[PDB]
């Protein structure tokens, strides 16, 4: 009835965890606040009328 | 009938198309030097964009 209790082990119970996504990882090198990119609209042929 | 069908011709008959001319089609454009360079802050966008 005297005695200190004796622990013995505690462990931390860890996992780590994933991405599912990380192909996509792209890394830059942080400058300028705005980013864009563009597209050019088509131009369809046209009938050669050369009169 | 008579012997003197063997002397009565038979040509092969024909059944043709004609086609005719078709089109010449044309498609141009028009690159800028200095309107596009108000525009395209940096050079080798630009000739990425010429090609």
């Amino acid at each position: 009835k005297y005695l200190f209790p004796k622990i013995n082990e505690t462990l931390l119970i860890d996992i780590a965890l994933g991405n599912r996504f990380n192909w996509l990882a792209k890394e830059q090198d942080f400058i300028g606040q705005y980013s864009e990119e563009y597209v050019i609209m088509d131009t369809v042929p046209i009938n050669m009328d050369l009169s | 009938k008579n012997e003197e069908l063997m002397l009565k011709r038979n040509y092969p008959r024909m059944a043709t198309k004609l086609y005719g001319n078709g089109i010449v089609k044309k498609q141009k454009f028009t690159l800028n030097n200095n309107d596009t360079r108000f525009n395209f802050q940096t050079l080798a966008d630009a000739t990425n964009y010429a090609l």
